[PDB]
């Protein structure tokens, strides 16, 4: 467990991969990767399914990237003495506006509102580093998706989503 | 000492236990029967893990008798999961690992999960506990095959308790052996 | 014998619970039926008029969950609270056990809460029945009724609210076990038209919904509802 | 109303075979049916042998009928369980004969973790004693083999005395040879 | 029996057993009750400032919503019992996070029988 | 002065004017109802036998609860609502184990006829000061039978309203009328056991509604080494013999 | 309820048993407020955290920990000021905030500066954990609030004027990026930021 | 006739005033048996008509001790004597436990009248239907009060309680010059209560097993006299 | 006296529980008839409206554990949750104690369930009488009881309850031989055949029988038309 | 301090508090359990009379009563040695002795205490008995305070 998460957005598309037991999830276009422990990790997977499940039955409407960032604070700073053990990474697309959203979390629930990449987990600040040197702003879907792969592939096996606003390309490497 | 091993094959799962080791003791333990096509092993901290395993059988039972259905394998081990977790919110965590085998009858493939001390659950074709661990893999790792029938899963397992009574400085006392098939959960006589 | 719901007539019925059954007599009529491939609900609109938001106002027909559906006819206010409980109970087994909860054990959940309403003076019975509408790898699709007494029984085609009887009666004369859901909408579009108190059961008077084919299930829009009803000559 | 103003105003050796269960000791009498033996410190055993025989007592009013050797079995261990790591000093054997389970010896340890079990031994000199039993023992022995067979190895356990033996009439006689 | 019912509480089955619960965050035995603890100690403020009487006649009015206030779908609280408590216009986090047994325990009935003492 | 409904009636807590409280007066009328039990305590036993009162031939009399042991020194008849019965004799049990526990001594039957009473009295204030645990008093009076060291052998009536007499002979439940009547002209205190049995088969055959038998009527006896034990229906239909021989002619 | 303790005992375990305990995020090392001659002036080296739309506070020690309690007494402040219908003033969210830290008796380990504006005037107080408190015109907070302190003391004086006020704000913060949010009576509050393949699959949404 | 519209609880007066519910627990003593107590410096004597439900029964126990210096006798209520004895037998003891100190009889009178009015105001309660007699000697001398169940407790020299209670009152208030004199023979105070309660019995003369005497004082403990012992009296 | 639970009627009766009773000959009969060695346990269905889900409901005679079945009669929604309790407490008895519920102690404890409900004003007590039956574990004696809303409950050799009970009792009466029971399962399958078709005015398809059998077996009939057949053609 | 304990033939001497129905006891350890111990031990007899018809006790059902008041704090037991002295059903002297954990045994003489050692074989050096004897042999054994307990009643006196 602890595997690492790297989230990056390029001009309207976002790409999330994660080291590879599943650790990258989906509640609509909101995209939540989870590295810490396995228990916590499929904890909260259990525990958002369950709530944005009940926000889309009663919204009749699929919970947006921010709605969503702060549901996983607030559900976060709870256990505020028992906090999980996971660094957290939200990424999507708003229906509504297109902006791409890319957020990160401390274990209690801290946001950080990145505006061009996020990394969690283990080995934190190589991948950090190694993203720092190698990202480009606005890049292209394809573009993206190459910077992200060489920047995991830096620090095998690993999945990318690759997020538009309205299709989604899962990728194995 | 206490070992669980799980092997998972094209019709069947095998799972193998240690029997209990005490004072003066002559007569199985580590094995709770949840429903008719899944069994759960157990091993870890004397005296909480059996209380949780039996607590967790009365769970499964209710369930089944609730609903004259069966709980599928990957449900139940959910469940125990959940289970598991919320005993672990209060009180300090207790050395425990669980193995729970089944054939699911609906998706009809024989599927097994192990279930770490923390409440971490993962999808397995083979899984130890305990001193088993490393020699076990060792051969595992290379011997094992998805294809292979349940006599050769029989096989391998017989290989792999005859590695494990050579790497145990103790005259080792041997394992008992039940395999849960499409026909219901059954022991073996030789291990 | 009537004052309270905890006592039992010389008799021996339960006048504060054969009231309730009495009030959703009154409301709009609901009707489901189950083809071989899906089930259709339908249900009359009670209270219209032209001010009223036709469209993003789904009075009748609730998502429970993916799979699953209900149509209620009675008080709206309580079918509200009963609703959200089946939702948490739906997410709590999803959450358990992995697995989408099977509609029966949603509807036995249901309809004990309904009962255990009936059996506390402090509570007056729940006036809602619901027509659940589901599917489950179980037995696969099905459809269950519930009444404010709390029992539920499981039916192919049933019709609940205002005038059930003559809609029974003709769903009884037209129902087949093999319809298509195709023809299960044309049928429920024709017991509802000769069932209502309207004169016409203009698009707007219609609330629809229908679960098919893993499984989509789709509440109507009113355009396609127009669309539809034109589509089998009402 | 006014309530709530005046709230404010102010060794041993068991085994079964076909003639039933032979318990030697260097022994608690649950039941005129079930023998317990409980190994620790003379306050914990004094005082949970009158709980146990409460229990069992009114599970045997309330019933009309025998209690079984495993119900009293699993409520000790559930009760020495609540207090696991409490520093409850117990190691109990509870023994009996029913019909609806014929013998029958199960084991209590003080976390709680019960055991079933053919022969059980405890003290500084069970080794000596399950060496000499485990020779000869075997279920089809006669009563008076049983009994010749505790005497060796238990006179051999303090050479390295109450033979209690329980059937369907219940324990029998002390044994105090 | 006297042994606690280890099925129908939930909450994990005869584990944890009870001797293990000894063992708390140092801020939880406080805040477990800290809405009655500070009503208690309001109530004695009044009691000797007021007299008897207004300490009677406010828990009377708390004990009369409590009695007849039960609707077992709902935790949510009743809306005059926030009025009583000055709580109409104030949160805390035992409201925001007010906080699942699927088949013992959580049914209706299990309310009526703690509501009624029944 | 004009008729009009009375409401004193209703309720437990209602005093009528001359300061009689029914509704635990209509608790000893549902005693009526309940199948006759009889007892009969002398020097050497107490001896204490029930009306079956089976309703139909398809249940199985011998599995009837009428007899309870309360300990292996005491034990008692019942009559009326058997449901509350149940719990009046829960609480007997316990409390007489609780005793044995607590102070290594047998209990006495008259402080456990007193507990059972305090029981009976919680629809008001308990004897302890206890809050009120039931709406109504129980519809079950019950003659608590057993023997100690130092009273001997006794025979307590407890009733619902919370007040018990030590009897000599007691008949309670249908036909406590004709029963109460005809021990009063027969008891002596030269009553031994063995005509103590037969006495009262000749009461229950006096006051039953069919013929005695061993499947209808049963016995039971407290002596010192026996104790508690209720008697086998070959015993039984051997004392109904006996009594239908030395009785006729 | 609230906050739950539901792993305080796991979370030991792990942490005894070498399972790192990730670290929660601090707010950075200083913080100052100084009171002017027209209203008051805070500043920050985290965030500054919105109380009410003319009361603001900046939070030390840990960023969830002020992020949560002055989000919800700025909410306790939205409700009450609806309530009585007037505008809420900062004595309210000092004695608010003191209650609640008070509470949990330190363990949410926050460090505020709260000022702001009121129909009784400009305030400026600091909030320490478990509840102590003190008032001033000015003050800081944090690591290096010695040599912004020092700064204020050498350079505050009265009747200093809005541009004063921020300079002297964003200077102490130097000694100590830089934002700052200036209050004035009877206008509106002006926040003023940074002052200074191997196979593929498609997925459903 | 209007009293049966007002006298359904405690909790209600009477358009008069009146207040029926206790009146009736009040006139609830008249059921119970006769029972007399008369006071002299140096003793105080208890004497009480048992009363059996049968020839085949034994006696009720009219006279309870709570104290070596302190003891009752009750009429009314079985089921509110019982409650009320043990209330006093449990603060008697808690006093002489707790504090060190016997129970000053004054003070167990209005500890008791306490307990007996909050009976008398709340719903669901009932008034204790029970009078009865507390007698013993203290330090500041002998003491004999006469409980009522309205929560009335008042110093006696002497009084009777129970049915045709009205002759032994009489015969009382005729010789209370006389036995308050007595002074110092205990003999001679049982013997003219003896004479008191004669004066209540319609049949059932005073016999070994149906009367029962007690007497406390100076040299005295709270002592019960009945059977042989009490024939020397009759 | 008929308006709460906590009232005696002048002669004895608690007239709300009587009235209980009542509701409970409302319900559709169930029968029970005990064998030497087996136990079967007879329900009238409704007749079934065409448009019912035959394939999942109706079953009206529904086993609390491996071993134990629970008829019932009365109002359905009460017995849905009657059952389920009695469930509960099996498996709490499975685990709290080794040995599995004595078919006594289920019936005692469904029976305390029952009667803790009638002990409040502010509750309906369950109106329905439930016809316990089963063996005990590890025992071939069998066992078969009733209980009733009163918290009353007894052991049968056979018993009816419900609609038309006495139709059905009488007919039990004069023709189970208690002296000696019907002995083979299927002799006792059709002495419940024939008790239920004293009633049922239709054939077999509203009959349901299920048949206990000793070590923890059950079976729920679909075969009956053929021991109607033998019957029909006998009568 | 220490306290000894003598059983014999119909009497019992102990070397304390008079709690009725011929049963003395004391405590030795910290002062204020014993106290609190006694206090409860006499709450507890009272409490027996008041409910069971002020039968007298018997120094076996006494010794069950301090056991399980004993016991009810087994996992943080009051820190003094009790003992009690009295007679039996048979008419026998006797006397029984507690520990912090609540063991029950029967001692036909026991001291305990510091001095316990001392005292225990100072007595079996040298020690059926009459009433007299057993006083003069406490007095060479041993300002202090005795007890004696015979079938006429309790008596109690003061020596050296």
């Amino acid at each position: 467990n602890g595997g690492i998460v790297v989230a990056m957005t390029g001009k309207d598309c976002v790409a999330i991969a994660c080291d590879l037991f599943e650790k990258i999830f989906h509640y609509g276009h909101v995209f939540l990767g989870i590295t810490g422990l396995a228990t916590d990790v499929t904890t909260l997977n259990e525990m958002f399914r369950y709530k944005t499940n009940l926000y889309k039955l009663k919204e009749e409407r699929a919970i947006e990237p921010e709605t969503f960032t702060q549901l996983v604070s607030s559900s976060l700073y709870e256990r505020r003495f028992g906090p999980y053990f996971v660094g957290p990474v939200v990424a999507g697309i708003n229906s509504k506006s297109g902006k791409p959203f890319i957020a990160g979390f401390d274990l209690i629930g801290c946001i950080d509102e990145a505006k061009d990449f996020i990394v969690s987990g283990t080995a934190s600040d190589q991948l950090f580093g190694m993203c720092e040197s190698l990202y480009e702003p606005n890049l292209e879907p394809e573009d993206l998706f190459e910077t992200i792969s060489q920047a995991l592939l830096n620090a095998w096996g690993a999945v990318v989503y690759i997020i538009k606003k309205d299709e989604v390309v899962k990728r194995y490497l | 000492m206490d070992i669980i091993l799980g092997i998972r094959v094209q019709d069947s799962v095998i799972l193998a236990s240690s029997k209990a080791v005490t004072r003066g003791i002559s007569v199985d333990d580590k094995t709770r029967q949840l429903s008719p096509h899944t069994l759960m092993s157990f091993a870890g901290e004397a005296g909480d893990t059996v209380q949780f395993a039996e607590y967790i059988q009365a769970n499964i039972q209710l369930y089944s008798i609730r609903e004259d259905y069966e709980l599928s394998p990957q449900a139940v081990s959910s469940f125990v999961r959940q289970e598991l977790a919320k005993s672990i919110r209060s009180r300090r965590p207790y050395q425990v690992n669980v193995l729970i085998g089944g054939y699911d009858k609906k998706k009809n493939k024989p599927e097994l999960y192990q279930i770490d001390y923390l409440g971490t659950k993962v999808e397995l074709p083979y899984g130890a506990h305990g001193y088993s661990g490393f020699y076990t893999f060792s051969l595992l790792d290379h011997h094992y095959r998805p294809d292979m029938t349940t006599e050769e899963g029989l096989d391998l397992l017989k290989l792999c308790v005859q590695e494990l009574e050579k790497r145990m400085p103790m005259d080792f006392k041997g394992v008992i052996v039940k395999i849960v098939d499409k026909d219901g959960i059954r022991q073996v006589d030789d291990f | 014998y009537d004052s309270r719901t905890t006592i039992f007539s010389p008799e021996g019925r339960l006048y504060q619970v054969e009231y309730a059954l009495e009030s959703i007599s009154h409301a709009g009529t609901a009707i489901g039926i189950m083809a071989s491939d899906g089930i259709v609900l339908a249900a009359e609109r009670k209270v219209t008029s032209t001010l009223l938001e036709q469209d993003t106002s789904t009075e009748k027909l609730y998502k429970l969950n993916d799979k699953i559906a209900v149509a209620v006819a009675g008080l709206t206010a309580d079918a509200e609270i009963l609703i959200n409980t089946a939702r948490i109970h739906a997410q709590n087994y999803l959450k358990t056990y992995n697995e989408d909860i099977p509609v029966e054990i949603l509807v036995r959940r249901l309809s004990d809460i309904k009962q255990g309403y009936t059996q506390h003076g402090g509570l007056r019975p729940f006036g809602v029945s619901f027509i659940y509408a589901g599917y489950d790898d179980r037995y696969g699709y099905q459809l269950y009724t519930s009444n404010p007494s709390g029992n539920y029984t499981g039916w192919k085609a049933i019709s609940v609210g205002a005038n059930t009887s003559a809609a029974q009666t003709l769903l009884q004369m037209d129902y087949k076990d093999d319809m298509k859901v195709d023809d299960a909408i044309e049928l429920a579009l024709k017991t509802l038209s000769k069932t209502t108190d309207s004169s016409a059961l203009t698009y707007d008077r219609l609330e629809f919904a229908t679960i098919r084919k893993e499984v989509y299930q789709k509440i109507f829009k009113p355009q396609e509802i127009k669309d539809i009803l034109v589509k089998t000559g009402i | 109303m006014q309530a709530i103003a005046d709230s404010f105003s102010v060794t041993t050796l068991a085994f079964r075979f076909q003639g039933g269960i032979i318990v030697a000791v260097d022994v608690i009498e649950i039941n005129p049916f079930l023998l317990g033996t409980m190994a620790g410190g003379a306050a914990d055993c004094q005082f949970w042998e009158t709980w146990l025989g409460s229990q069992c007592r009114l599970h045997e009013l309330r019933e009309k009928e025998r209690i079984s050797v495993a119900a009293a079995s699993k409520i000790l261990s559930n009760l020495v369980y609540q207090y696991k790591g409490a520093g409850l000093s117990m190691g109990t054997m509870i023994c009996g004969y029913t019909r609806k389970e014929g013998p029958t010896i199960y084991y209590v340890d003080s976390d709680g973790t019960r055991l079933k079990g053919d022969i059980f031994c405890v003290g500084s000199g069970q080794t000596f004693a399950y060496g000499v039993l485990d020779s000869n023992y075997k279920w089809d022995l006669s009563v008076e083999d049983a009994l010749y067979l505790g005497k060796r190895s238990i006179l051999a356990a303090a050479h390295r005395v109450n033979l209690y033996h329980v059937t369907e009439d219940g324990w029998i006689y002390h044994g105090n040879h | 029996p006297s042994l606690p019912d280890t099925l129908r509480q939930q909450e994990g089955g005869a584990v944890p057993l009870s001797t293990q619960l000894n063992d708390r965050h140092p801020l939880e035995s406080t805040l477990k009750n800290w809405e009655t603890t500070q009503r208690q100690r309001q109530m004695e403020q009044y009691r000797q400032i007021f007299g008897i009487a207004e300490p009677m006649k406010r828990t009377m009015e708390m004990e009369i919503v409590n009695r007849t206030d039960f609707n077992p779908l709902s935790t949510n609280g009743s809306i005059h019992r926030d009025i009583l408590l000055n709580k109409e216009c104030s949160i805390d986090w035992e409201d925001v996070y007010p906080g699942a047994s699927t088949m013992v325990g959580d049914d209706v009935h299990s309310k009526i029988e703690k509501q009624l003492g029944i | 002065m004009f008729l009009t409904r009375s409401e004193y009636d209703r309720g437990v807590s209602t005093f009528s004017p001359e300061g009689r409280l029914f509704q635990v007066e209509y608790s000893l009328e549902a005693i009526k109802l309940g199948s006759t039990a009889i007892g009969i305590a002398t020097k050497e036993g107490v001896v204490l036998g029930v009306e079956k009162r089976a309703t139909s031939p398809l249940l199985e009399s011998d599995s009837i609860e009428k007899i309870v042991e309360i300990d292996r020194h005491i034990g008692c008849a019942m009559s009326g609502l058997t449901a509350d019965a149940r719990s009046m004799i829960e609480h007997a049990r316990t409390a007489a184990v609780t005793h044995n526990l607590y102070y290594d001594e047998d209990i006495n039957v008259e402080s456990l006829t007193q507990s059972v009473c305090d029981l009976a009295l919680r629809f008001g204030e308990g004897a302890s000061g206890e809050e009120r645990l039931m709406s109504r008093p129980f519809g079950v009076a019950l003659l608590i039978a057993g023997h100690d060291a130092d009273d001997g052998y006794q025979l307590f009536h407890a009733e619902p309203s919370g007040t018990f007499y030590r009897y000599n002979a007691k008949a309670i439940g249908s036909g406590s009328e004709g029963a109460q009547a005809e021990l009063l002209n027969e008891w002596h205190s030269s009553l031994t056991l063995k005509e103590a049995e037969l006495l009262v088969l000749k009461i229950l055959k006096q006051v039953m509604e069919e013929k005695l038998d061993e499947n209808n009527a049963q016995l039971s006896c407290i002596t010192k080494q026996d104790g508690f034990k209720i008697y086998d229906n070959e015993k039984t239909a051997e004392l109904i013999k006996e009594l239908k021989e030395k009785e006729a002619a | 309820a609230g906050l739950s303790f539901d792993n305080y005992q796991r979370n030991n375990f792990l942490a005894e048993n070498s399972h790192t305990q990730p670290k929660a995020t601090s707010t950075g090392t200083t913080i100052v407020g100084v009171k002017f001659n027209n209203g008051v002036v805070i500043a920050a080296d985290a965030k500054l955290h919105r109380i009410s739309p003319k009361i603001w506070c900046a939070g030390a020690g840990t960023a969830a920990d002020t992020e949560a309690v002055t989000q919800l007494i700025g909410s306790n402040i939205e409700l009450h000021s609806l309530y009585t219908s007037r505008e809420p003033r900062v004595v309210s969210a000092l004695q608010m905030l003191k209650q609640h830290l008070f509470k949990y008796q330190g363990h949410i380990g926050a460090y505020l500066i709260v000022a702001g504006v009121d129909p009784t005037g400009s305030h400026l107080f600091s909030i320490h954990a478990h509840g102590s408190t003190d008032v001033g015109y000015y003050l800081s907070l944090g690591s290096g609030s010695l040599a912004a302190m020092a700064v204020l003391e050498s350079h505050w004086k009265q009747d200093l004027t809005k541009e004063e006020a921020i300079k002297l704000a964003s200077d102490a913060i130097q000694a100590g990026n830089v934002d700052v949010c200036v209050m004035e009576i009877g206008k509106d509050a002006e926040y003023l930021r940074n002052y200074l393949v191997l196979k593929e699959s498609i997925v459903n949404i | 006739m209007f009293r049966n519209n007002y006298d359904g609880d405690t909790v209600t007066f009477s358009p008069t005033g009146r207040l029926f519910q206790v009146e009736y627990a009040l006139e609830a003593i008249k059921q119970g048996s006769v029972t007399v107590g008369l006071r002299s410096n140096t003793h105080a004597v208890l004497v009480a008509l048992k009363r059996n439900a049968d020839e085949l029964s034994s006696y009720q126990k009219k006279i309870i001790k709570c104290d070596e210096h302190m003891g009752l006798s009750l009429a009314g209520l079985a089921p509110d004597a019982r409650v009320l004895s043990n209330y006093l037998r449990q603060q008697c003891n808690y006093s002489s436990l707790v504090f060190n100190r016997k129970l000053a009889v004054e003070r167990a009178g209005h500890l008791l009248c306490d307990k007996a009015q909050k009976n008398t105001q709340s719903y669901g309660g009932r008034p204790y239907g029970v009078g009865l007699l507390i007698i013993g000697y203290d330090k500041s001398g002998a003491h004999l009060l006469e409980f009522q169940p309205s929560g009335n407790v008042t110093e006696l020299y002497g009084t009777a309680i129970g049915a045709r209670s009205q002759g032994a009152k009489t015969y009382l208030e005729r010789t209370l010059d006389t036995f308050i004199k007595i002074d110092g023979n205990p003999d001679e105070l049982i013997k003219a209560g003896v004479e008191a309660i004669s004066q209540s019995l319609r049949d059932e003369s005073l016999t070994v097993d149906n009367l029962s005497i007690a007497i406390v004082g100076k040299d005295t403990p709270f002592t019960i006299y009945d059977g042989e012992a009490v024939a020397k009296y009759i | 006296y008929d308006r709460a639970l906590s009232i005696f009627s002048p002669d004895g009766h608690i007239f709300q529980v009587e009235y209980a009773l009542e509701a409970v000959k409302r319900g559709t009969c169930a029968v029970g008839v005990k064998g030497k060695n087996c136990v079967v346990l007879g329900c009238e269905r409704r007749s079934t409206l065409k448009l019912q889900d035959t394939r999942i409901t109706p079953s009206k005679v529904s086993k609390i554990d491996s071993h134990v079945v629970l008829s019932f009669s009365g109002l359905n929604a009460d017995s849905r949750i009657l059952i389920e309790k009695a469930r509960v407490e099996a498996q709490s008895h499975r685990l709290t104690l080794e040995d599995p519920v004595t078919v006594e102690y289920l019936t005692r404890y469904v029976a305390g369930v029952q009667q803790r409900y009638t002990q409040s004003g502010g509750v309906r007590p369950f109106g329905v009488s439930t016809l316990i039956a089963g063996f005990d574990p590890r025992d071939d004696e069998p066992k078969l009881y009733q209980t009733e809303p009163s918290g009353i409950y007894s052991s049968w050799s056979a018993q009816t309850i419900g609609r038309n009970s006495k139709t059905v009792r009488e007919f039990l009466e004069k023709n189970y031989d208690r002296k000696e029971p019907p002995a083979t399962v299927e002799e006792c399958v059709k002495l419940t055949v024939r008790s239920l078709l004293e009633v049922v005015q239709t054939g077999a398809k509203n009959i349901e029988i299920t048949v206990v059998k000793p070590d923890s077996d059950i079976v729920a009939l679909s075969s009956e038309e053929i021991n109607q057949y033998v019957t029909q053609i006998e009568q | 301090g220490t306290i000894l304990g003598i059983a014999g033939e119909d009497f019992a001497v102990l070397a304390v508090f008079d709690c009725g129905d011929n049963i003395v006891m004391s405590a030795n350890g910290f002062a204020a359990d014993g106290d609190a111990l006694v206090k409860r031990f006499k709450n507890s007899v009272k409490w027996y009379h008041f409910d069971h018809n002020d039968k007298k006790l018997s120094i076996n059902s006494a010794a069950r009563n301090i056991q399980h008041l004993l016991y009810g704090k087994r996992f943080f037991p009051y820190y003094v040695h009790t003992i009690i002295a009295g007679l039996d059903e048979d008419g026998k002297g006797a006397v029984y002795s507690f520990d912090p954990v609540g063991s029950y045994e029967r001692e036909q003489c026991r001291a305990g205490g510091a001095a316990a050692s001392l005292i225990m074989p100072f007595l079996d050096n040298q020690v059926y008995l009459s009433v007299e004897e057993v006083i003069k042999l406490v007095r060479d054994s041993f300002g202090l305070e005795i007890l004696i307990v015979t079938k006429d009643g309790v008596r109690k006196e003061f020596y050296e």
